[PDB]
């Protein structure tokens, strides 16, 4: 990013959230508008836990109401 | 974000989750490693195989690898 | 008396049970019967495939719908190939669903037919999040997807509440390109398509790996190029 940002490289291939959040606070750098790759990246487990289920369906639970939605758009989502 | 889905899962559940940063500052890849010639991974996805990281909130690339 | 006619189709499932079949190397048993719509937990009342798939016994089916807490409580779906969520698309000023011209619908935004198909994921989720919402939605219930797509050409649909993928699908053949998806569907529901596998299933593990290998190998963007053939 520090590279990218101070003119020394082409360009920068990383996560969309992350490149438009670094778009939206560096004006210099402006991402493209392609977008591939669109899958959800899931928080990695153990191989034999006994709560690998149970924190998936925590995770479901919270993001179906409106709490992470809005927590994201209020933490991840910084526009000036 | 992360501190917040942290708190909220602790509210839910009632585990005891354990903060802390990664010595290293890569994810590791699949290849030939120089240790004994273990085909894994070196990084914090190979401490999560030994046992020094339980949970990885990071959220990594789903695939068949 | 029921017609077991052996018709032949081609679409997105067809395609996904084929590469299935083709890569995991299994036997099925496909069959189109004349079920209802989605099913949940309202009064216990299953009916379609979700509630054909709620119970044991059943391996699999190609139909992967919007993830929600039955939907996930009662079997265990497959990792969500997609990430198109619950979005709204009016038929330009608003911002999606945060306008607060649906909170107090009085003055602005009077009440207009903002339902959805009937028995569907979205209403069990506007349910759970807002009940004056639902309440809306169910008095101003509107017809199925085929009568909703002919008002929303049209102009008498204000809007359509369903998933992104949905939306976009129904924006790619659109004539003239008059109705906009105002904000995509990932800040709102940011849900999925799981395919709806059963609980406890041996199977589960290799669906997961056919899947994990079919959006991991590269085949994606081909995919995305073949499938969503929006021009406008």
């Amino acid at each position: 990013i520090q590279a990218v940002r101070d003119n020394k490289l082409h360009a920068f291939i990383w996560d969309s959230a992350v490149l438009e959040f670094e778009a939206s606070q560096k004006c210099d750098l402006v991402t493209t508008g392609e977008l591939f790759f669109r899958s959800g990246f899931g928080i990695g487990m153990r191989k034999d836990s006994p709560w690998k289920q149970n924190v998936s369906l925590s995770i479901l639970k919270s993001h179906e109401n409106g709490f992470m939605e809005d927590l994201d758009k209020t933490w991840v989502r910084y526009q000036e | 974000f992360c501190i917040d889905l942290l708190i909220k899962l602790a509210r839910t559940m009632n585990f005891t989750y354990e903060v802390h940063l990664v010595a290293d500052g890569k994810f590791g890849t699949q290849e030939r490693v120089n240790n004994s010639n273990k085909k894994e991974w070196n990084g914090m996805m190979g401490e999560l195989l030994s046992g020094q990281a339980d949970m990885i909130v990071a959220p990594l690339t789903i695939n068949n690898e | 008396e029921g017609m077991n006619v052996k018709k032949c189709c081609k679409g997105f499932c067809i395609d996904i049970l084929k590469k299935l079949s083709r890569t995991v190397k299994f036997t099925y048993d496909l069959y189109l019967v004349t079920n209802g719509k989605h099913g949940k937990k309202v009064n216990n009342v299953w009916n379609g495939m979700i509630g054909e798939v709620v119970y044991q016994r059943a391996v699999m089916a190609v139909g992967s719908l919007t993830i929600n807490e039955e939907r996930s409580e009662v079997v265990d779906f497959s990792v969500p190939f997609v990430e198109t969520g619950i979005s709204v698309m009016v038929s330009d000023q608003v911002t999606g669903l945060s306008d607060k011209k649906f909170q107090r619908p009085h003055d602005y935004s009077p009440p207009f037919r903002f339902g959805t198909v009937p028995n569907g994921s979205t209403e069990r989720n506007i349910r759970n999040n807002y009940p004056y919402m639902h309440q809306y939605m169910t008095r101003f219930n509107q017809r199925g997807v085929e009568d909703a797509l002919v008002s929303l050409k049209t102009g008498k649909l204000d809007a359509f509440i369903y998933d992104a993928a949905v939306l976009n699908y129904k924006a790619g053949r659109d004539e003239g390109c008059k109705l906009v998806t105002i904000g995509s569907g990932y800040i709102f529901a940011s849900t999925g398509y799981g395919i709806a596998l059963q609980k406890g299933s041996p199977w589960k593990r290799q669906i997961d790996l056919a899947l994990l290998q079919f959006v991991g190998d590269g085949e994606m963007e081909e995919l995305e190029t073949l499938w969503l053939t929006g021009i406008c």
